[PDB]
Protein backbone atom coordinates (compact mmCIF):
# COMPACT_ATOMS: atom_id res chain seq x y z
CA UNK A 1 0.00 0.00 0.00
CA UNK A 2 1.10 3.19 -0.66
CA UNK A 3 1.88 5.74 2.32
CA UNK A 4 2.82 9.16 3.44
CA UNK A 5 3.53 10.44 6.09
CA UNK A 6 3.94 14.38 7.08
CA UNK A 7 5.73 15.86 10.07
CA UNK A 8 7.70 18.65 11.23
CA UNK A 9 4.54 20.57 11.60
CA UNK A 10 4.04 23.15 14.58
CA UNK A 11 3.97 26.56 16.17
CA UNK A 12 6.50 29.07 14.60
CA UNK A 13 6.33 32.88 15.22
CA UNK A 14 5.82 35.56 11.50
CA UNK A 15 9.04 36.20 10.09
CA UNK A 16 10.43 32.27 10.93
CA UNK A 17 11.23 29.32 9.16
CA UNK A 18 10.17 25.62 9.40
CA UNK A 19 11.07 22.59 7.15
CA UNK A 20 8.30 19.52 6.47
CA UNK A 21 9.06 16.32 5.81
CA UNK A 22 7.28 13.87 4.16
CA UNK A 23 8.24 9.94 3.88
CA UNK A 24 6.85 7.91 1.36
CA UNK A 25 6.64 4.15 0.64
CA UNK A 26 4.89 1.66 -1.30
CA UNK A 27 6.06 2.53 -5.24
CA UNK A 28 9.40 3.89 -6.36
CA UNK A 29 9.78 7.55 -5.16
CA UNK A 30 12.01 8.48 -7.89
CA UNK A 31 9.76 7.75 -10.83
CA UNK A 32 6.54 9.67 -9.44
CA UNK A 33 6.49 13.69 -9.31
CA UNK A 34 5.55 15.01 -6.01
CA UNK A 35 3.48 18.23 -4.50
CA UNK A 36 2.44 19.93 -1.39
CA UNK A 37 -1.04 21.03 -1.26
CA UNK A 38 -2.69 23.02 2.00
CA UNK A 39 -5.74 24.16 3.26
CA UNK A 40 -6.71 26.73 6.00
CA UNK A 41 -8.91 26.23 8.56
CA UNK A 42 -12.55 26.74 6.75
CA UNK A 43 -11.14 26.93 3.88
CA UNK A 44 -10.17 25.28 0.00
CA UNK A 45 -7.48 23.45 -1.14
CA UNK A 46 -4.62 25.51 -2.07
CA UNK A 47 -1.88 24.13 -4.15
CA UNK A 48 1.50 25.03 -2.68
CA UNK A 49 4.69 23.62 -4.86
CA UNK A 50 5.82 20.76 -6.87
CA UNK A 51 8.74 19.17 -7.83
CA UNK A 52 9.27 16.19 -11.09
CA UNK A 53 10.40 12.40 -9.98
CA UNK A 54 14.38 13.19 -10.73
CA UNK A 55 14.29 17.07 -8.37
CA UNK A 56 15.18 18.69 -11.73
CA UNK A 57 12.11 21.34 -12.22
CA UNK A 58 10.12 22.72 -9.23
CA UNK A 59 6.94 24.92 -9.27
CA UNK A 60 5.64 27.23 -6.83
CA UNK A 61 2.38 29.16 -6.28
CA UNK A 62 2.66 32.61 -6.62
CA UNK A 63 2.18 32.99 -3.17
CA UNK A 64 4.90 31.13 -1.88
CA UNK A 65 7.70 32.08 -4.65
CA UNK A 66 10.89 33.76 -2.83
CA UNK A 67 10.26 32.01 0.49
CA UNK A 68 9.65 28.16 0.16
CA UNK A 69 11.99 25.60 -1.29
CA UNK A 70 10.61 21.99 -2.04
CA UNK A 71 13.09 19.87 -2.51
CA UNK A 72 13.81 15.81 -2.41
CA UNK A 73 16.16 12.75 -1.35
CA UNK A 74 15.43 9.98 -3.34
CA UNK A 75 17.75 7.43 -1.56
CA UNK A 76 15.74 7.99 1.69
CA UNK A 77 12.18 8.39 0.03
CA UNK A 78 11.80 11.77 1.50
CA UNK A 79 10.05 15.12 0.50
CA UNK A 80 10.68 18.25 1.88
CA UNK A 81 9.45 21.88 2.07
CA UNK A 82 11.76 24.64 3.43
CA UNK A 83 9.36 27.70 4.87
CA UNK A 84 10.78 31.17 5.35
CA UNK A 85 9.82 34.55 6.33
CA UNK A 86 6.37 32.85 7.49
CA UNK A 87 3.40 35.03 7.82
CA UNK A 88 -0.43 34.70 9.61
CA UNK A 89 -1.67 33.40 6.18
CA UNK A 90 0.54 30.67 6.07
CA UNK A 91 -1.08 28.70 9.03
CA UNK A 92 -2.74 25.67 7.72
CA UNK A 93 -2.61 21.91 6.99
CA UNK A 94 0.08 20.42 4.67
CA UNK A 95 -0.68 17.83 2.90
CA UNK A 96 2.21 15.90 1.19
CA UNK A 97 0.70 14.35 -2.39
CA UNK A 98 1.93 12.04 -5.22
CA UNK A 99 1.06 12.52 -8.74
CA UNK A 100 0.90 9.07 -11.78
CA UNK A 101 3.21 7.43 -13.17
CA UNK A 102 5.06 8.38 -16.14
CA UNK A 103 3.91 11.97 -15.77
CA UNK A 104 6.71 14.80 -15.76
CA UNK A 105 4.59 17.11 -13.97
CA UNK A 106 2.80 14.61 -11.98
CA UNK A 107 -0.71 15.99 -13.62
CA UNK A 108 -3.55 14.86 -10.71
CA UNK A 109 -2.81 14.25 -7.01
CA UNK A 110 -3.31 10.71 -7.05
CA UNK A 111 -2.66 9.68 -3.32
CA UNK A 112 -2.49 12.27 -0.51
CA UNK A 113 -1.08 11.96 3.34
CA UNK A 114 -3.42 12.66 6.50
CA UNK A 115 -1.39 15.95 6.53
CA UNK A 116 0.74 18.18 9.54
CA UNK A 117 -1.12 21.37 10.71
CA UNK A 118 1.46 24.50 11.04
CA UNK A 119 0.43 27.84 13.04
CA UNK A 120 2.21 31.21 12.62
CA UNK A 121 1.42 32.89 15.92
CA UNK A 122 3.25 35.49 18.29
CA UNK A 123 1.48 33.14 21.14
CA UNK A 124 3.14 31.04 22.86
CA UNK A 125 2.72 26.71 23.44
CA UNK A 126 0.98 25.88 26.97
CA UNK A 127 0.66 22.30 27.59
CA UNK A 128 -2.92 20.81 28.91
CA UNK A 129 -4.21 20.49 32.47
CA UNK A 130 -5.81 17.25 32.48
CA UNK A 131 -8.18 15.97 34.96
CA UNK A 132 -10.50 13.10 35.54
CA UNK A 133 -14.35 12.78 34.83
CA UNK A 134 -15.17 10.11 37.18
CA UNK A 135 -17.88 8.12 36.82
CA UNK A 136 -21.40 9.65 38.42
CA UNK A 137 -23.18 6.33 39.99
CA UNK A 138 -25.50 8.89 39.95
CA UNK A 139 -25.94 8.99 36.13
CA UNK A 140 -26.04 5.72 34.89
CA UNK A 141 -28.22 3.39 32.80
CA UNK A 142 -27.31 -0.60 33.22
CA UNK A 143 -24.03 -1.56 32.94
CA UNK A 144 -23.44 1.70 31.07
CA UNK A 145 -21.27 3.85 32.93
CA UNK A 146 -19.74 7.26 31.15
CA UNK A 147 -15.73 8.03 32.60
CA UNK A 148 -13.80 10.66 30.74
CA UNK A 149 -10.80 12.62 31.04
CA UNK A 150 -11.02 16.58 30.28
CA UNK A 151 -8.05 18.55 28.71
CA UNK A 152 -7.80 21.71 30.00
CA UNK A 153 -6.18 25.43 28.34
CA UNK A 154 -3.81 24.07 26.02
CA UNK A 155 -2.05 25.44 22.86
CA UNK A 156 -2.16 24.62 20.01
CA UNK A 157 -4.02 22.33 18.16
CA UNK A 158 -3.70 19.08 18.52
CA UNK A 159 -4.14 16.92 21.23
CA UNK A 160 -4.84 13.13 20.74
CA UNK A 161 -6.20 10.73 23.45
CA UNK A 162 -6.44 7.06 23.65
CA UNK A 163 -7.37 4.84 26.42
CA UNK A 164 -4.81 2.20 28.13
CA UNK A 165 -2.69 2.97 25.36
CA UNK A 166 -4.97 1.72 22.52
CA UNK A 167 -6.24 -1.33 24.26
CA UNK A 168 -9.87 0.16 24.86
CA UNK A 169 -11.42 1.70 21.52
CA UNK A 170 -15.01 0.51 22.27
CA UNK A 171 -17.78 3.14 23.24
CA UNK A 172 -15.10 5.95 23.12
CA UNK A 173 -15.85 9.77 22.64
CA UNK A 174 -13.02 12.31 21.83
CA UNK A 175 -14.84 15.38 21.61
CA UNK A 176 -13.48 18.04 19.59
CA UNK A 177 -12.07 20.77 21.45
CA UNK A 178 -13.79 24.41 22.09
CA UNK A 179 -11.26 27.23 21.38
CA UNK A 180 -12.00 29.45 24.32
CA UNK A 181 -12.04 33.36 24.16
CA UNK A 182 -8.49 33.97 25.43
CA UNK A 183 -7.11 31.65 22.39
CA UNK A 184 -6.41 28.48 24.44
CA UNK A 185 -8.29 25.11 23.61
CA UNK A 186 -10.33 22.58 25.99
CA UNK A 187 -11.46 19.04 24.82
CA UNK A 188 -12.91 16.09 26.59
CA UNK A 189 -12.90 12.36 25.79
CA UNK A 190 -15.05 9.75 27.40
CA UNK A 191 -15.53 5.90 27.22
CA UNK A 192 -19.01 4.53 28.30
CA UNK A 193 -18.50 1.08 29.89
CA UNK A 194 -19.84 -1.30 32.37
CA UNK A 195 -20.54 -0.99 35.91
CA UNK A 196 -19.19 -4.25 36.58
CA UNK A 197 -15.72 -3.20 35.78
CA UNK A 198 -15.57 -0.33 37.86
CA UNK A 199 -13.61 -2.17 40.94
CA UNK A 200 -11.93 -4.69 38.34
CA UNK A 201 -10.85 -2.33 35.31
CA UNK A 202 -8.53 0.28 35.77
CA UNK A 203 -9.13 3.12 32.99
CA UNK A 204 -6.04 5.65 32.16
CA UNK A 205 -6.68 7.99 29.62
CA UNK A 206 -3.31 8.18 27.38
CA UNK A 207 -3.36 12.58 26.18
CA UNK A 208 -0.51 13.48 23.94
CA UNK A 209 0.53 17.49 23.36
CA UNK A 210 3.18 16.97 21.34
CA UNK A 211 3.57 20.87 20.78
CA UNK A 212 4.63 21.45 24.06
CA UNK A 213 6.18 17.52 24.65
CA UNK A 214 3.97 16.86 26.91
CA UNK A 215 2.26 12.99 27.86
CA UNK A 216 -0.08 13.08 30.56
CA UNK A 217 -1.61 9.08 31.42
CA UNK A 218 -4.21 9.98 33.88
CA UNK A 219 -5.69 6.84 36.05
CA UNK A 220 -9.58 7.88 36.56
CA UNK A 221 -11.58 6.28 39.53
CA UNK A 222 -15.40 6.33 40.79
CA UNK A 223 -16.15 8.96 43.60
CA UNK A 224 -15.07 7.59 46.76
CA UNK B 1 17.40 19.20 -45.30
CA UNK B 2 14.61 18.04 -42.82
CA UNK B 3 13.16 18.64 -39.26
CA UNK B 4 15.43 17.62 -36.41
CA UNK B 5 15.34 18.48 -32.13
CA UNK B 6 18.66 19.60 -30.63
CA UNK B 7 19.73 19.42 -26.99
CA UNK B 8 23.25 19.71 -25.50
CA UNK B 9 24.63 16.85 -23.27
CA UNK B 10 23.30 17.39 -19.83
CA UNK B 11 20.13 19.24 -21.03
CA UNK B 12 16.57 18.21 -21.20
CA UNK B 13 15.47 17.14 -24.83
CA UNK B 14 11.77 18.12 -26.04
CA UNK B 15 10.00 15.65 -28.73
CA UNK B 16 6.93 17.05 -29.75
CA UNK B 17 3.79 14.79 -30.60
CA UNK B 18 0.24 15.35 -30.89
CA UNK B 19 -3.52 14.16 -32.00
CA UNK B 20 -7.06 15.92 -31.85
CA UNK B 21 -9.30 13.72 -30.23
CA UNK B 22 -11.95 14.38 -33.43
CA UNK B 23 -13.96 11.86 -31.38
CA UNK B 24 -14.19 13.80 -27.59
CA UNK B 25 -15.10 11.57 -24.49
CA UNK B 26 -12.52 8.99 -25.67
CA UNK B 27 -9.10 8.55 -25.84
CA UNK B 28 -6.25 6.27 -28.16
CA UNK B 29 -3.23 4.14 -26.97
CA UNK B 30 -0.07 5.61 -27.62
CA UNK B 31 3.83 4.61 -27.43
CA UNK B 32 7.24 5.86 -27.89
CA UNK B 33 10.33 4.36 -28.91
CA UNK B 34 14.00 4.23 -30.48
CA UNK B 35 14.42 4.10 -33.61
CA UNK B 36 12.33 4.72 -36.78
CA UNK B 37 8.77 3.68 -36.27
CA UNK B 38 8.78 0.17 -38.16
CA UNK B 39 5.61 -1.72 -39.51
CA UNK B 40 3.85 -2.28 -36.03
CA UNK B 41 4.34 -1.11 -32.63
CA UNK B 42 7.10 1.37 -31.98
CA UNK B 43 11.19 0.73 -31.91
CA UNK B 44 12.53 -0.13 -28.46
CA UNK B 45 9.74 0.73 -26.59
CA UNK B 46 10.97 3.32 -23.78
CA UNK B 47 7.07 4.80 -22.70
CA UNK B 48 3.47 3.57 -23.50
CA UNK B 49 -0.46 4.34 -22.37
CA UNK B 50 -3.31 2.03 -22.93
CA UNK B 51 -6.38 4.02 -23.37
CA UNK B 52 -6.24 5.14 -19.89
CA UNK B 53 -2.75 5.90 -18.58
CA UNK B 54 0.92 5.36 -18.46
CA UNK B 55 1.05 1.40 -18.54
CA UNK B 56 5.16 0.83 -19.65
CA UNK B 57 7.63 3.66 -18.05
CA UNK B 58 11.36 4.13 -18.47
CA UNK B 59 14.05 6.53 -16.29
CA UNK B 60 14.41 9.81 -17.62
CA UNK B 61 11.33 9.29 -20.01
CA UNK B 62 7.95 11.33 -19.27
CA UNK B 63 4.79 12.51 -20.96
CA UNK B 64 4.95 16.26 -20.28
CA UNK B 65 1.63 17.29 -22.04
CA UNK B 66 -2.09 16.47 -21.38
CA UNK B 67 -1.68 13.40 -23.57
CA UNK B 68 -5.05 12.57 -22.38
CA UNK B 69 -6.43 15.75 -24.12
CA UNK B 70 -3.74 15.26 -27.26
CA UNK B 71 -0.35 16.51 -26.13
CA UNK B 72 1.78 13.31 -26.06
CA UNK B 73 4.95 15.31 -26.35
CA UNK B 74 8.16 13.89 -24.21
CA UNK B 75 10.64 14.95 -22.36
CA UNK B 76 14.09 13.15 -22.09
CA UNK B 77 16.13 13.76 -18.89
CA UNK B 78 19.62 14.53 -18.72
CA UNK B 79 20.68 13.64 -22.33
CA UNK B 80 23.78 11.82 -23.75
CA UNK B 81 25.52 11.53 -27.07
CA UNK B 82 23.61 7.85 -27.52
CA UNK B 83 20.49 9.51 -27.09
CA UNK B 84 21.29 10.48 -30.21
CA UNK B 85 19.11 8.90 -32.99
CA UNK B 86 15.44 8.80 -34.89
CA UNK B 87 12.05 8.27 -32.17
CA UNK B 88 9.24 7.01 -33.26
CA UNK B 89 5.88 8.36 -31.33
CA UNK B 90 2.65 6.18 -32.41
CA UNK B 91 -1.03 6.78 -31.80
CA UNK B 92 -2.86 3.73 -32.22
CA UNK B 93 -6.19 4.97 -33.80
CA UNK B 94 -8.96 2.19 -34.45
CA UNK B 95 -9.34 1.36 -38.34
CA UNK B 96 -6.99 -0.37 -41.39
CA UNK B 97 -3.82 0.79 -41.10
CA UNK B 98 -4.90 4.28 -39.42
CA UNK B 99 -1.79 4.20 -36.89
CA UNK B 100 -0.85 7.75 -37.21
CA UNK B 101 3.42 7.30 -37.35
CA UNK B 102 5.72 10.43 -36.49
CA UNK B 103 10.05 9.79 -36.49
CA UNK B 104 11.37 12.74 -34.85
CA UNK B 105 15.34 13.20 -34.95
CA UNK B 106 17.15 13.94 -31.89
CA UNK B 107 20.81 15.57 -32.28
CA UNK B 108 22.89 15.62 -29.47
CA UNK B 109 25.82 18.29 -29.40
CA UNK C 1 -4.72 33.38 -14.75
CA UNK C 2 -6.72 30.45 -16.13
CA UNK C 3 -9.22 30.24 -13.05
CA UNK C 4 -11.63 27.58 -11.46
CA UNK C 5 -15.18 28.16 -10.86
CA UNK C 6 -17.73 26.13 -8.62
CA UNK C 7 -21.24 26.29 -6.71
CA UNK C 8 -20.96 26.76 -3.23
CA UNK C 9 -23.73 24.16 -2.22
CA UNK C 10 -25.70 21.23 -4.15
CA UNK C 11 -28.35 19.91 -2.44
CA UNK C 12 -30.36 16.44 -3.09
CA UNK C 13 -32.68 13.47 -1.43
CA UNK C 14 -31.60 10.31 -1.00
CA UNK C 15 -31.37 7.86 -3.84
CA UNK C 16 -31.15 10.63 -6.53
CA UNK C 17 -28.60 12.06 -8.83
CA UNK C 18 -26.07 15.43 -7.62
CA UNK C 19 -24.59 17.09 -9.68
CA UNK C 20 -21.80 18.78 -8.91
CA UNK C 21 -20.18 22.00 -11.78
CA UNK C 22 -17.09 23.18 -12.65
CA UNK C 23 -16.71 25.71 -14.57
CA UNK C 24 -13.83 27.40 -16.46
CA UNK C 25 -12.63 28.79 -19.78
CA UNK C 26 -12.91 25.87 -22.79
CA UNK C 27 -12.33 23.71 -19.73
CA UNK C 28 -13.24 20.96 -22.30
CA UNK C 29 -9.56 21.42 -23.51
CA UNK C 30 -8.32 20.41 -20.02
CA UNK C 31 -8.22 17.12 -17.79
CA UNK C 32 -10.09 17.82 -15.15
CA UNK C 33 -9.67 15.65 -11.37
CA UNK C 34 -12.22 15.66 -8.37
CA UNK C 35 -11.66 15.26 -4.70
CA UNK C 36 -14.03 13.92 -2.22
CA UNK C 37 -12.63 15.56 1.24
CA UNK C 38 -15.16 14.70 4.38
CA UNK C 39 -15.18 17.02 7.58
CA UNK C 40 -12.09 16.07 9.39
CA UNK C 41 -10.35 13.88 6.55
CA UNK C 42 -7.97 14.35 4.22
CA UNK C 43 -9.31 14.36 0.69
CA UNK C 44 -9.38 11.56 -1.48
CA UNK C 45 -8.78 11.12 -5.23
CA UNK C 46 -12.77 10.59 -6.73
CA UNK C 47 -12.01 10.85 -10.20
CA UNK C 48 -9.47 11.77 -13.06
CA UNK C 49 -8.78 12.83 -16.31
CA UNK C 50 -12.55 13.76 -16.40
CA UNK C 51 -14.46 10.50 -16.44
CA UNK C 52 -11.78 7.47 -15.00
CA UNK C 53 -12.58 6.38 -11.32
CA UNK C 54 -9.47 4.82 -9.22
CA UNK C 55 -9.30 1.64 -7.93
CA UNK C 56 -11.68 0.78 -4.93
CA UNK C 57 -14.03 3.95 -5.67
CA UNK C 58 -18.05 3.16 -5.88
CA UNK C 59 -19.98 3.26 -9.38
CA UNK C 60 -22.49 5.59 -8.25
CA UNK C 61 -19.38 8.15 -9.25
CA UNK C 62 -18.90 9.54 -12.80
CA UNK C 63 -17.70 12.38 -14.45
CA UNK C 64 -18.06 14.64 -17.52
CA UNK C 65 -16.13 17.34 -19.03
CA UNK C 66 -16.54 19.56 -22.81
CA UNK C 67 -17.00 22.81 -23.70
CA UNK C 68 -17.20 25.79 -20.48
CA UNK C 69 -18.79 23.40 -17.66
CA UNK C 70 -17.06 19.11 -16.31
CA UNK C 71 -19.70 18.10 -14.06
CA UNK C 72 -19.23 15.50 -10.87
CA UNK C 73 -21.85 13.14 -11.00
CA UNK C 74 -23.39 11.17 -8.03
CA UNK C 75 -26.16 9.09 -8.50
CA UNK C 76 -27.98 7.02 -5.58
CA UNK C 77 -27.02 9.37 -3.15
CA UNK C 78 -26.44 8.27 0.65
CA UNK C 79 -25.76 10.21 3.47
CA UNK C 80 -21.71 9.71 3.88
CA UNK C 81 -21.73 11.36 0.03
CA UNK C 82 -22.20 14.47 2.46
CA UNK C 83 -18.52 15.73 1.67
CA UNK C 84 -16.87 19.44 0.21
CA UNK C 85 -15.95 18.37 -3.42
CA UNK C 86 -13.37 19.56 -5.70
CA UNK C 87 -12.32 19.85 -9.08
CA UNK C 88 -8.54 20.35 -10.43
CA UNK C 89 -6.64 21.45 -13.13
CA UNK C 90 -2.84 21.86 -14.37
CA UNK C 91 -2.28 24.95 -16.04
CA UNK C 92 1.13 24.48 -17.96
CA UNK C 93 0.96 27.95 -19.40
CA UNK C 94 1.23 29.25 -16.06
CA UNK C 95 3.14 25.71 -14.38
CA UNK C 96 0.20 25.89 -11.26
CA UNK C 97 -2.56 23.31 -9.68
CA UNK C 98 -5.58 24.92 -9.96
CA UNK C 99 -8.54 24.29 -7.78
CA UNK C 100 -12.08 25.47 -7.50
CA UNK C 101 -13.43 27.14 -4.50
CA UNK C 102 -15.42 23.75 -3.74
CA UNK C 103 -19.14 22.72 -3.28
CA UNK C 104 -20.66 21.31 0.06
CA UNK C 105 -22.87 18.88 -0.92
CA UNK C 106 -25.81 18.21 1.48
CA UNK C 107 -28.36 15.51 1.64
CA UNK C 108 -31.91 16.03 2.17
CA UNK C 109 -34.21 14.35 4.33
CA UNK C 110 -32.32 13.03 7.06
CA UNK C 111 -33.68 10.94 9.88
CA UNK C 112 -34.03 13.11 13.08
CA UNK C 113 -31.90 12.32 15.99
CA UNK C 114 -32.41 13.60 19.75
CA UNK C 115 -29.06 14.12 21.64
CA UNK C 116 -27.33 11.82 24.47
CA UNK C 117 -26.12 14.63 27.23
CA UNK C 118 -23.79 13.81 29.83
CA UNK C 119 -23.05 16.55 32.46
CA UNK C 120 -20.27 15.90 34.59
CA UNK C 121 -18.87 18.41 38.06
CA UNK C 122 -16.03 19.49 38.26
CA UNK C 123 -13.05 17.13 39.42
CA UNK C 124 -11.70 17.27 43.15
CA UNK C 125 -8.32 17.88 41.61
CA UNK C 126 -9.56 21.03 39.75
CA UNK C 127 -11.36 22.13 43.28
CA UNK C 128 -8.06 21.74 44.83
CA UNK C 129 -5.96 23.49 42.26
CA UNK C 130 -8.73 26.68 43.24
CA UNK C 131 -11.13 26.22 39.25
CA UNK C 132 -14.34 24.52 38.52
CA UNK C 133 -15.17 24.02 35.01
CA UNK C 134 -18.54 22.24 34.30
CA UNK C 135 -18.75 19.79 31.09
CA UNK C 136 -21.70 19.24 28.82
CA UNK C 137 -21.45 16.54 25.86
CA UNK C 138 -24.08 16.33 23.32
CA UNK C 139 -23.31 13.77 20.88
CA UNK C 140 -25.61 11.43 18.50
CA UNK C 141 -28.11 14.13 17.33
CA UNK C 142 -29.25 15.55 13.75
CA UNK C 143 -29.62 18.20 12.68
CA UNK C 144 -26.59 19.75 13.22
CA UNK C 145 -27.67 22.43 15.30
CA UNK C 146 -28.05 23.24 18.87
CA UNK C 147 -28.68 25.72 21.86
CA UNK C 148 -26.92 25.83 25.26
CA UNK C 149 -28.21 27.12 28.24
CA UNK C 150 -26.70 27.09 31.85
CA UNK C 151 -28.56 27.73 34.77
CA UNK C 152 -27.14 27.82 38.70
CA UNK C 153 -30.55 26.41 40.61
CA UNK C 154 -32.98 28.29 38.96
CA UNK C 155 -31.43 31.16 37.90
CA UNK C 156 -29.93 31.20 34.25
CA UNK C 157 -26.21 31.49 33.55
CA UNK C 158 -24.38 33.85 31.22
CA UNK C 159 -20.75 34.36 31.99
CA UNK C 160 -17.87 31.65 31.37
CA UNK C 161 -19.90 29.93 29.20
CA UNK C 162 -17.60 28.59 25.70
CA UNK C 163 -19.25 26.11 23.33
CA UNK C 164 -18.07 24.48 20.38
CA UNK C 165 -19.95 24.53 16.84
CA UNK C 166 -20.79 21.18 15.60
CA UNK C 167 -19.87 18.30 13.87
CA UNK C 168 -19.82 15.22 11.90
CA UNK C 169 -19.82 11.57 14.16
CA UNK C 170 -18.82 8.46 12.05
CA UNK C 171 -22.00 7.92 12.36
CA UNK C 172 -23.14 10.87 9.80
CA UNK C 173 -24.54 12.43 13.13
CA UNK C 174 -23.41 15.85 15.14
CA UNK C 175 -21.41 16.22 18.22
CA UNK C 176 -20.53 19.41 20.36
CA UNK C 177 -19.49 20.42 23.55
CA UNK C 178 -20.03 23.04 26.03
CA UNK C 179 -18.37 24.39 29.12
CA UNK C 180 -19.15 26.50 31.86
CA UNK C 181 -16.51 27.88 34.40
CA UNK C 182 -16.56 28.74 38.19
CA UNK C 183 -15.05 29.83 41.30
CA UNK C 184 -15.22 26.67 43.60
CA UNK C 185 -16.89 29.15 45.65
CA UNK C 186 -20.45 29.84 43.41
CA UNK C 187 -20.28 25.63 42.42
CA UNK C 188 -20.18 25.02 46.69
CA UNK C 189 -22.67 27.74 46.73
CA UNK C 190 -25.60 27.03 45.07
CA UNK C 191 -27.78 24.21 45.51
CA UNK C 192 -27.35 22.83 41.95
CA UNK C 193 -26.03 23.65 38.27
CA UNK C 194 -27.81 22.84 34.93
CA UNK C 195 -27.02 22.10 31.38
CA UNK C 196 -29.89 22.85 29.01
CA UNK C 197 -29.69 21.71 25.54
CA UNK C 198 -32.44 22.34 22.81
CA UNK C 199 -32.74 20.87 19.40
CA UNK C 200 -35.89 21.04 16.80
CA UNK C 201 -37.87 23.06 19.66
CA UNK C 202 -37.16 20.47 22.35
CA UNK C 203 -34.91 20.39 25.14
CA UNK C 204 -32.97 18.23 27.39
CA UNK C 205 -31.48 18.96 30.80
CA UNK C 206 -29.26 16.98 33.39
CA UNK C 207 -28.53 18.17 36.49
CA UNK C 208 -25.67 18.25 38.88
CA UNK C 209 -25.49 19.27 42.52
CA UNK C 210 -22.12 19.16 44.81
CA UNK C 211 -22.07 15.67 46.17
C1 LIG D 1 25.73 9.00 -11.89
C2 LIG D 1 25.80 9.34 -13.35
O1 LIG D 1 26.42 8.65 -14.15
N1 LIG D 1 25.15 10.44 -13.73
C3 LIG D 1 25.80 11.65 -14.19
C4 LIG D 1 26.35 12.45 -13.01
O2 LIG D 1 27.34 13.36 -13.45
C5 LIG D 1 25.24 13.17 -12.26
O3 LIG D 1 24.45 12.20 -11.57
C6 LIG D 1 24.34 13.96 -13.21
C7 LIG D 1 24.30 15.44 -12.90
O4 LIG D 1 23.18 16.07 -13.50
O5 LIG D 1 24.80 13.85 -14.57
C8 LIG D 1 24.86 12.51 -15.04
Amino acid sequence: EVQLLESGGGLVQPGGSLRLSCAASGFTFSSYAMSWVRQAPGKGLEWVSAISGSGGSTYYADSVKGRFTISRDNSKNTLYLQMNSLRAEDTAVYYCARGSYGTYYGNYFEYWGQGTLVTVSSASTKGPSVFPLAPSSKSTSGGTAALGCLVKDYFPEPVTVSWNSGALTSGVHTFPAVLQSSGLYSLSSVVTVPSSSLGTQTYICNVNHKPSNTKVDKRVEPKS
Amino acid sequence: SEVEYRAEVGQNAYLPCFYTPAAPGNLVPVCWGKGACPVFECGNVVLRTDERDVNYWTSRYWLNGDFRKGDVSLTIENVTLADSGIYCCRIQIPGIMNDEKFNLKLVIK
Amino acid sequence: SYVLTQPPSVSVAPGKTARITCGGDNIGGKSVHWYQQKPGQAPVLVIYYDSDRPSGIPERFSGSNSGNTATLTISRVEAGDEADYYCQVLDRRSDHWLFGGGTKLTVLGQPKAAPSVTLFPPSSEELQANKATLVCLISDFYPGAVTVAWKADSSPVKAGVETTTPSKQSNNKYAASSYLSLTPEQWKSHRSYSCQVTHEGSTVEKTVAPT
